[PDB]
Formats: structure tokens, sequence, C-alpha cells
């Protein structure tokens, strides 16, 4: 399928996964 | 009877005690006093032992030559530091206790007045009498101007650093 | 109760003297391999002794002639193993007379010296005492009635043959009948100065300890962890001896280095830039110009939690390092789309927006063992197909082992120690035997002749040792392993038969020719000369060899008439018994044992590498040698923990990479055109309107720059001053609902209960003693 980089968006995304 | 069973809860709870992730019912209990803002009393006599003296000293010998650095706002080094360059940096309000510092005998940067002896070198008796002019004559009428001139800086919420220079 | 956090610090007043009697006046256990300690305790003792006497640490009059007896025979003793006198001698005086000296509060020597004994005499050399010392040690003659050795040559040193001159009591002690240590000889030898009379071996010498990242340890102080570091070289041991100092390096190769150095090597945090070349242990390939590492370093070494980032190709891998190569939990991202556009005139926000899709998409989380990833040989289901092949056995064998996993337990549980050595000592010797069984009873033999010859086999060899792996090593199946410029990436591609036979030939003769060389040099010496065992055998581990061809001669019928001549002028049975007796007291008869056999073999084990785990950490018989080439799989919220403490790692250790003036600083910091550029890092100078950085009072006279991104980067540094800060400075008084009050109220809360159970503890003891 305040201010975050690509990794941290990564990471949450690999979280709710 | 009830002896021995409250020695063993009491040994169970002592086992799960400092267990952080757990919760524990006397977490945000009501104190036995109602709650009012205090602060720690300021000492009045202080009699030190010579083991305090000779610490002392073995740590001004470790430190006498050592070289200071400091951090800005901007979280960049700044600039090598012998003693008197620090002195002047504090005297024209540059630096202050808050600045992080690092220097030959720690691992990490810490603020100023967590240092175990960086103050009392700093703070010679002219070294005071002149940060407390530049506070009291330069820096705070200065601020008092730039923030009546300017309504960025919200009145509500205003810094009171040029109040504690001096210290 | 009173509040232990509370007290009222009006009045601070502190009475210790400098010279500390508890912390001087101590011996530690620490301080063993040095010398001068030694010296130190006797004197701590007479210290003891005269307060045992005078209560005041200083003798009246001054050192004694029975002190030095005291502190000699009666003040430390050692073990020792068994006495064994007798009451009759065995020896006659009647030779020249003064031959041997006499033997027989008068209690000891120390009870006589206190007692007005002047002990002044003096007389004789010490050779013939340390040479009486050594004979009776030996419980034989060393030297005959002239004083010509018996057991050593008298002969003088050869100057050739590199034979050197050796004294007596070097020889006797170095060379001895077995049933005589170390110790003993020594102390027969009168070997007493602690300076001159020690060395320290080879493979007993003192070495700090290695801790690796020091986090698994046992605490002997559980407040402080720290202080168990003190016997290391961990960055954070307590003092080190020499301040961590901030390392600015350029390298010849342009490889630069900025963070914290131990003596001159990196040593603790920092970031690494490569250039031609490479460093911190990397590989050659691996790195390129431009490239970095950022985090943690370890005796040069990029050990511990980092991220490595590569410009040129994109790479960048967050996670933790063992040595120079990942080994841990990692993330992997390819941002090279993004570079690429980047370096095309695109601004960053269109770039990431073009190609931020694909690359989250593309984020891999990966476990490494060695550098290597895992994943692809089955690593993950291992542990699973072990287990399934333990319940594949029968039932009978997998109920015998359960039942002596049970079995052993109990049966430890209730051992004497030195019952537990003598089973650890049986337990290795299965294990080597498991490997190389001696050929006991297949040794030598004798002819039809009668004459006794050696027992070779299929091949010229007389036992399964071989010198040559010594120098190549053995698997863990029992192969060889790499040698020199072995080639042969995959051996599906072997050597040609008519070589290898060729090569076994040569070897063979050339095994010959060593043993005439060492034959010819050592088998001269003789070593027991009971058994006529020379050097050779000796030092080639074939003492075994010897001992069979003794008994095999004197079996011989040759061996029994040349035996005549000269005159003229467990088993098996056992154990078989023993184990009928352990059948028959049982009660179990040997029908039962076979109707037992049939049933698992014939109608369960015919109706359908050892077992275990293969990854345990207590495996009873270990060796310490098998090595697992694998690790348990890190999962999904491991690795984001690890990339999580990652980031603060390299957040932390970037705050060393801008020294003011430093070699990479004043080299490396340029513009367009690569002339040098100066750095806004004067500590009192802030130019072009740029005072709003200063960190102090000054600061807040000027306004900021109006950016919003400048804004969020102030805000963010300011949120880690801010945490930085939060923990050195606490409140006196906190208010309930926070994380410093539930700390202090189970401070509180652990006070009370100590006290308690110590309460309980007072009265059991009140009880018992009364
Ligand atoms: C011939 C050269 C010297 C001529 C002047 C004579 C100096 C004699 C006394 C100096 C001892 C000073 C330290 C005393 C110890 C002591 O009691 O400190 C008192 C004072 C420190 O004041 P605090 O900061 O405690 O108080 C300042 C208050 O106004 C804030 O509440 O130190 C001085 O006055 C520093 C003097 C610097 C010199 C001021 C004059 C500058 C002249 C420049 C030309």
């Amino acid at each position: 399928t305040m201010n975050q980089n690509i990794v941290t968006e990564s990471v949450k995304v690999e979280t709710n996964q | 009877g009830t002896q021995q069973e409250l020695a063993q809860m009491e040994a169970m709870e002592l086992a799960t005690l400092f267990d952080m992730s757990k919760p524990h019912p006397l977490d945000n209990a009501a104190p036995a006093t109602p709650w009012k803002g205090e602060l720690r009393p300021v000492p009045r006599k202080i009699v030190l032992s010579p083991y305090q003296y000779e610490m002392i000293n073995y740590q001004r010998m470790l430190m006498r030559k050592n070289i200071w650095y400091y951090r800005d706002r901007m979280n960049v080094p700044r600039g090598p530091c012998p003693l008197h360059v620090v002195k002047e940096a504090w005297v024209s309000g540059i630096v202050d206790e808050n600045t992080l510092f690092w220097g030959h005998g720690l691992y990490d940067w810490l603020p100023a007045k967590n240092i175990k002896l960086l103050l009392p070198m700093v703070r010679t008796p002219e070294v005071r009498f002149a940060t407390w002019i530049k506070r009291t004559f330069s820096l705070k009428p200065s601020l008092n101007r730039i923030r009546e001139q300017r309504k960025e800086h919200r009145d509500p919420q205003e810094a009171s650093l040029q109040v504690e220079l001096m210290r | 109760l009173t509040d232990p956090l509370k007290e009222d610090p009006t009045v601070i007043r502190d009475e210790a003297q400098f010279p500390e009697p508890s912390l001087y006046f101590k011996v530690f256990e620490s301080e063993a391999g040095e010398p001068e300690a030694k010296i130190r305790a006797d004197v701590n003792k007479l210290y003891d002794r005269w307060i045992e006497k005078y209560g005041r640490r200083w003798p009246e009059d001054g050192i004694n002639t029975e002190d030095m007896v005291w502190l000699a025979e009666e003040a430390n003793k050692r073990k020792r193993a068994k006495p064994r006198p007798r009451g009759t001698v065995a020896a006659e005086k009647t030779e020249y007379e003064d031959e041997f000296m006499p033997d027989p509060g008068p209690r000891t020597n120390y009870e006589k010296t206190v007692a007005g004994g002047k002990w002044v005499t003096d007389e004789f050399e010490s050779a013939d005492y340390e040479a009486g010392n050594l004979e009776k040690l030996w419980d034989m003659y060393l030297w005959d009635r002239e004083g010509k050795p018996t057991m050593m040559p008298d002969t003088p040193a050869a100057q050739q043959e590199g034979e050197e001159s050796e004294d007596f009591d070097d020889f006797y002690t170095a060379y001895r009948p077995r049933d005589v240590d170390s110790e003993e000889a020594r102390e027969a030898v009168w070997a007493t100065d602690e300076f001159e009379s020690d060395e320290d071996n080879t493979e007993s010498e003192w070495a700090p300890e290695y801790v690796g990242a020091g986090l698994g340890l046992v605490a002997e102080d559980p407040l402080n962890p720290q202080y168990s570091l003190r016997h290391s070289n961990h960055p954070l041991a307590p003092f080190p001896g020499e301040p961590l100092k901030w390392a600015s390096y350029v390298y010849p190769d342009f490889t630069t280095f900025e963070g914290l150095s131990k003596q001159s090597i990196p040593h603790g945090m920092g970031v690494m830039t490569f250039g031609t070349g490479t460093g911190a242990g990397f590989a050659m390939s691996q790195t390129r110009y431009g490239d970095k590492y950022e985090g943690e370093f370890q005796a040069g070494y990029a050990h511990g939690l980092g991220q490595f980032t590569s410009e040129a190709s994109g790479e960048v891998y967050i996670g933790e390092f063992f040595a120079g190569q990942r080994h841990g939990c990692g993330m992997t991202l390819d941002m090279k789309p993004y570079f690429y556009l980047l370096e095309r005139g695109v601004d960053p926000v269109e770039a990431y927006r073009r190609t931020a899709g694909a690359i989250m998409k593309n984020v891999e989380v990966r476990t490494w063992y060695r550098g290597n990833k895992l994943g692809d040989a089955k690593e993950d289901e291992v542990v699973e197909i072990n287990v399934l092949k333990d319940e594949l056995d029968d039932p009978f064998e997998i109920a015998l082992r359960n039942s002596l996993h049970d079995a052993k337990l109990r049966k430890w549980k209730a051992m004497s120690p030195q019952d537990k050595a003598m089973d650890r000592i049986v337990s290795i010797i299965e294990r080597v035997q498991r490997r190389n069984p001696g050929r006991f009873g297949a040794y030598y033999r004798e002819d039809e002749k009668g004459r006794v010859r050696p027992v070779l086999d299929s091949d010229g060899a007389d036992t399964d040792f071989d010198s040559v792996d010594m120098i190549q090593g053995v698997d863990t199946d029992g192969d060889l392993g790499p040698g020199w410029e072995g080639a042969t990436d995959s051996e599906e591609n072997p050597m040609d038969p008519r070589i290898r036979e060729l090569m076994a030939a040569e070897g063979m003769d050339d095994k010959l020719e060593d043993e005439g060389f060492k034959d010819t040099v050592l088998g001269s010496a003789i070593i027991n000369p009971y058994t006529g065992l020379d050097m050779k055998t000796y030092l080639d581990g074939k003492e075994r060899h010897q001992a069979e061809l003794v008994s095999v001669y004197k079996a011989s019928r040759e061996g029994r008439k040349y035996l005549n001549k000269v005159r003229k002028d467990l088993s098996r049975e056992a154990e078989d018994d023993r184990l009928a007796r352990l059948y028959e007291q049982a009660g179990v008869s040997k029908e039962d044992e076979r109707r037992v056999e049939g049933l698992a073999a014939r109608w369960r084990r015919l109706l359908a590498r050892r077992p275990g785990n293969p990854l345990a950490a207590n495996d009873s018989d270990t060796g310490f040698e098998t090595e697992s080439d694998m690790m348990e799989m890190c999962d999904i919220p491991e690795i984001l923990g690890t990339v999580q403490e990652a980031r603060q790692i390299v957040e932390r250790a970037r705050m060393w990479r801008f020294k003011p003036y430093g070699e990479v600083g004043l080299r490396m910091a340029q513009d367009a055109n690569g002339s040098p550029v100066s750095l806004m890092q004067e500590p009192l100078h802030y130019p072009h309107g740029t005072k709003f950085m200063a960190p102090g009072p000054l600061g807040l006279c000027h306004a900021v720059p109006d950016d919003p991104s400048l804004r969020q980067e102030m805000a963010k540094v300011a949120h880690n001053y801010a945490a930085i800060y939060r923990m050195y400075n606490f409140d006196w008084d906190p208010e309930p609902g926070t994380v410093q009050y539930k700390i202090d109220q189970r401070i509180r809360r652990a006070q009370e209960l100590r006290n308690n159970a110590m309460a309980r503890y007072l009265a059991a003891a009140d009880e018992v003693l009364r």
C-alpha cells in the first residue's frame, strides 16, 4: 500500500501497519 | 497469622514498587496538607570540612588549564573561550547561567550552573559589579523600548531573563 | 512521619578529615597483581596488632624481634594438602659426624620468642638447606657421597648444541616427580623476594576487562551501575586518567573525524566523513568520497548505534553496528531520486512532492548478522523446525530424555564441590573422546616370531591426531577449513585425483622426514627412567603409547624369557556384573528390557545434530567453541524502537561537528568557488544583525528575522535545551499530578516499607535472642 521528516512519517505509517 | 500475610504483601509490593509502567494508588494522591508553591529555604551558615577543602583544591587543579565552549540559540558551538573571554561574555550579557557549556572534564553539554566550579571562577567582584551595571542601565531600558516599539512581543507572555541577569 | 525529602537546609555542617581512616587504612581485593600492596598489607596487620595491645596504632619501643616472627608464621597462613609423618628414622649417622641436623612457652617459634628467645645465632649456608629441602621433597637421593648430582647431568654444559649451564635449584624444580606442585617447589628453594624473585606468566598477567556496550552487568552498587566500569576502557569509565578530548582530525587521505577521543583514538561519539580510502573499521569498498557516519565510536570502530549516509548513492542506514560492520536491527532507505532531482535544479519542496511516495514505499527493515542480511536461508523458521524434529522422535527416547533432564538437576542440587569438579572433568573427557578416542589396546602387538611391532591401520597413521590442523583449524563437523590461496570458491570443482594422490604420498614422505629429524634431535634424553620414556614421545603426547608398549613387551614370550634370564643372575566383566546388579536390584528382568526394545523398534520405530535448540543460552556441555551463524530476527516494534533510539544517538553525536577553530572547520568549510569562509562562531561578535542568536539577555533585546522555518528550527532547539535542562534541575515541592510527584511518593513508600521490614526483622531477632 509540528514538523516531521520522511523517516518519522514512514515509521508512523509502519506503526499503524 | 495476619502479620505474615501483611509481610508477604509488603514484599510483593516492594518487588514491583519501582516498575514505572505499573500504576500505583499512591500516585497523584492527596497530600497531608493542601499544596502551596514553596521554595527551598536559603542556607545561612556553612561549615566546610577539610575533606571538602581538599576535594575543591583537587578539582581546581584539574581544571586550571581548561578551555571552555558554549552553544547559542541556533545550536552552534561558539568560539574558543579561555577564562577571561568567558568573563567578558558574562559581563556583556551574551551568556548566563542557563547557557550550555563544555569543558575537559565532562562528556556532554550541560547548563553553566550545573558544572561544578564554573560560576565561582567567573564571578569576581568586578564581574558582578559590571554585569549589574550592564543589566540595570543598558539591557533593561533597551528591552523596555523594544517591547514598547513592536507589538510582536505579547504583553501576557514576556520573558524575565533580564531581571535575573545580575545573578 | 518526617518527610525525608523536605529537610530544612538552614545549617550545613560536615565533619570529615581528608586523610579518611575509613578509606586510607584499607586493603582492596581489586589490588591483587600489585606487589607493593603486599608490603602494605603486612603493615596494616601490624597496625591492628598495636590497636589490639595499646589502642593507638603506634608501638611502645618499636619493631621488636618477635614482631617479625609473628608476621612470618602466625600472621598469614597458606593452604597445604596433607601431612603424613612417621616416628622412626630410616638412615644411619655412622658417617661423618654432623651430617643430619638433629630433630627431637615452647609451643612454637613465636611462643619462645616472646618468652625471651634471642634468635641471634647464625650458621651454615643457604644452598645446603635448599638441597636438603629438595631432597626431602623428592624423597630420593639427589646427590651421592662425592657431591655429584645423580638425577641431572654433572658434566659441564656444552656451549655448542645450544645448551647452557643451569643451577640445581632450577633444574630440580622445573623437572619434578609430578607429586610436587609449583608452590611447594618455590617454598623449598627459599623464594622470598616480592619484586625480583617473582615474574608474571604470559597467560596469567592482569588485563583490563572487555565489556562491549556494558549493558548487562552485575552492579556492585545498585544505585550507580557506572561503578562497575572502572576496570575497563569503556568511554564512560570513571576517571580514565587522561581527559577525553574534542578531536578534530584531518587525515592525509582527507578522511575527517570530529568528536570525542581517548588518548589519540576516536572514542565515545562523533561524526566521520570518508574521503579516498576508508576508516572506522569499514571495508575499503563500502565507502566513497563524501559519505559520512554519525554515532557511537569505540576503540576507533563504528561500534554501537549510528547512521550511515551516502550522498553519492543515496543509501541511508539507521541502526546497530558491531565492530565495523552492520550487526543487529537496522532500517534502510534509498533516497537516490530525491538527491537526483535536487542536483538538477529542482527546489526541495517540488522534489519531495514528486518523490516522497516511492521512497516511502521502498523503506526496508532488516536484521543483519556480521554484515549479512538474514531472512533468505530460513533463519526465522529454525526454532519451530527444530521443535517439530524433536517431537518426531520415538516415545521411549523422548520419555527417557525428559526423565534424565530432571534427574541431572536433582543429582547436581546435592553434590559436593569436589564431586561437581570431578563430574565436570568426566564430562569434558567424554566430550573430548567423542572426537578423538585413543586406540587403547591397538598400539603395539607381537608378530608370529614373537617380536613386538607397531599396529598401523589401512594408512600410514599411528593415531587419529594430526599436527597439521594446528595451523589451519577444524570446523564443527571435522573438516579443516580455508588455507593459503585455497581458491575454489565452491569445492564442487574438486582437485584432480592424480595430483591428490601424488601430494598425499609426498606428504607421507615429508612426515617420515619430520619424524626422523625429531627422533635424531630429541630422542636421546630420558624423561621417565622407569619406562624408558624419551623426550620425543613425551613432547609429542604419545606417553600412552609407551605405557602400552611396556606391558606388551613384558607380557610377550620374548620379554618373559629375558626376564627369566636376568632373574637367573575398569574391566568389562566388572561393568557387566555391576550392570546386572543394578538390573536385579530394581526388579527389572532382561525379558522386560527385550520386550520394551521390541515394542519401540518393531512396533513403533518400524511403524514410521544432537536433539535440542540450536540457539540456546544455557547448554550444560558447551566447550565455548560452537558458533551460531544467525540470531533471533527483530520484529517490527523492536526495529522501530531501535531506530527511535538511534536517531537520538545521532542527534546527540552531531554536536561535535563544527568545532570553532579546528582543522576540519578551517579546511572544509568553503563557498561556491572553494575559498574559505569566515564562519560566525566568534564567542563575542554577532555581526550582520544576528544578535538574536545570543543565548543570553542580549538576545531578547533584538528581534528575529520573521521566517517561519527559522522560527520552527529555534523552537526545536529550545525544546531540546529544555529537555536537557529538566534532567538536572528539580522542584523542592512538586505539584500533585506531575511525574516528579509520583517519583517522590514511590521513594517515600520504599523507605516506609524498608523500615517496616527492618522492624519485623528486629522483632524476630529479639524473639530468637531471648
